[PDB]
């Protein structure tokens, strides 16, 4: 039993600083064939150092590796926004697994407030007995952002549910989609609905809204 | 320059079978060894099997017995066939010229595969049109299993997509797209979601139009 353990996790990081990240191995492993590769979101790994140390073709000279044994490391020199991604270690020697768990990369950038759009139900949706309508909250900086829907000036949290793209490897945002699910008497008996934004530091929150009976 | 297609991806019930192909071009593929990876839900890659040049084959012992690698030199195929699949099977399925040992160099986007006795449930796709710059919206509703492939105007509108991540609720996933156009491009020009769900073997086009 041979196993590659990648630190850390998870690492956050401002453009041009420098970043290592390591891949240990359990027991004595060859330079040789040690081999690290990167994956983006919503995109298949490629290649990225071959034998411990070699940069594949059109990788970035801020790439880096090192190490021999038990021990070895990916270094940027001077991390840029489209080094977002997850990193991982192989080495054909490791059991049962070839691939280390990764090292997922974020890239800080500073504070942006997020697009809102707000929507009501399709009417072709209603014809369904349900109502989902819908708010994207698009290229936002940082991560942790906070949603809040009004009925009628009441917030309300039953029924939503949100999902988050992972970072942009392009310009570091993150967008996220609310989505709060009625059904078509529920959404009927109601008028005024209202998606809000904000974050930790906000003294100001983005809202958006419309009414049932004039756009 | 090298170019790797995935195929054959499905929904397939517990104990039965599934081929998976990738063709290759932009390189003589009988001079090398090929491989097939896997992706978890969970991120996790995992080695499933690797090829010769000669045709030798290994597979990893999660799916030894029951996994067949093959290669067609006069094609350019490599192919993977998968028998008495199991749950922990699902994942998406990646293609790479070379091995484990001097690395894989180039890996192909890859086939989702699930294995579930659940059936194949279409989605609802639904128009999201608003109540300088002007976002909308296309809602797919209640589908099995993912994924789906969304593109606005046959994939002619890239910039200015967010496709979200589907969430799975009473054993159904839903997702969203939204897109920004300018706002003399929009109602003046179509703009119209696509959705693919290769599971049910679907495909809906739902045009925006202006209204609510």
């Amino acid at each position: 039993d041979i196993e590659l353990t990648q630190s850390p996790a998870i690492m956050s990081a401002s453009p041009g600083e420098k970043v290592t990240m390591t891949c240990r191995a359990s027991s004595t492993v060859s330079f040789h064939y040690l081999h690290w590769y990167q994956q983006k979101s919503g995109a298949s790994p490629k290649l990225w150092i071959y034998a411990t140390s070699n940069l594949a073709s059109g990788v970035p000279a801020r790439f880096s590796g090192s190490g021999s044994g038990t021990s070895y490391s990916l270094t940027i020199s001077s991390v840029e926004t489209e080094d977002a991604a997850t990193y991982y270690c192989q080495h054909y020697s490791a059991y049962p697994r070839t691939f280390g768990g990764g090292t997922k990369l974020e890239i800080k950038r500073a504070d942006a407030a997020p697009t809102v759009s707000i929507f009501p139900p399709s009417s072709e949706q209603l014809t369904s007995g349900g109502a989902s309508v819908v708010c994207f909250l698009n290229n936002f900086y940082p991560k942790d952002i906070n949603v809040k829907w009004k009925i009628d000036g009441s917030e309300r949290q039953n029924g939503v549910l949100n999902s988050w793209t992972d970072q942009d490897s392009k310009d570091s945002t993150y967008s996220m989609s609310s989505t709060l699910t009625l059904t078509k008497d529920e959404y009927e008996r109601h008028n005024s609905y209202t998606c809000e934004a904000t974050h930790k530091t906000s003294t100001s929150p983005i809202v958006k809204s419309f009414n049932r009976n004039e756009c | 320059q090298v170019k790797l297609q995935e195929s054959g991806g499905d929904l397939v019930k517990p104990g039965g079978s599934l081929k998976l192909s990738c063709s290759a071009s932009g390189f003589t593929f009988s001079r090398y060894a090929m491989s097939w990876v896997r992706q978890t839900p969970e991120k996790r890659l995992e080695w499933v099997a690797s090829i010769t040049n000669g045709g030798s084959t290994y597979y990893s012992d999660s799916v030894k017995g029951r996994f067949i690698i093959s290669r067609d030199n006069a094609r350019n195929i490599l192919s993977l066939q998968m028998s008495s699949l199991r749950s922990e099977d699902t994942a998406m399925y990646y293609c790479e010229r070379g091995e484990l040992t001097y690395a894989m160099d180039y890996w192909g986007q890859g086939t989702t595969v699930t294995v579930s006795s659940a059936k194949t449930t279409p989605p609802s796709v639904y128009p999201l049109a608003p109540g300088s710059m002007v976002t909308l919206g296309c809602l797919v509703k209640g589908y099995f299993p993912e994924p789906v492939t969304v593109t606005w105007n046959s994939g002619s509108l890239s910039s200015g997509v967010h496709t979200f991540p589907a969430v799975l609720q009473s054993d159904l996933y839903t997702l969203s797209s939204s897109v920004t156009v300018p706002s003399s491009t929009w109602p003046s020009e179509t703009v119209t979601c696509n959705v693919a769900h290769p599971a049910s073997s679907t495909k809906v086009d739902k045009k925006i139009v202006v209204k609510g």
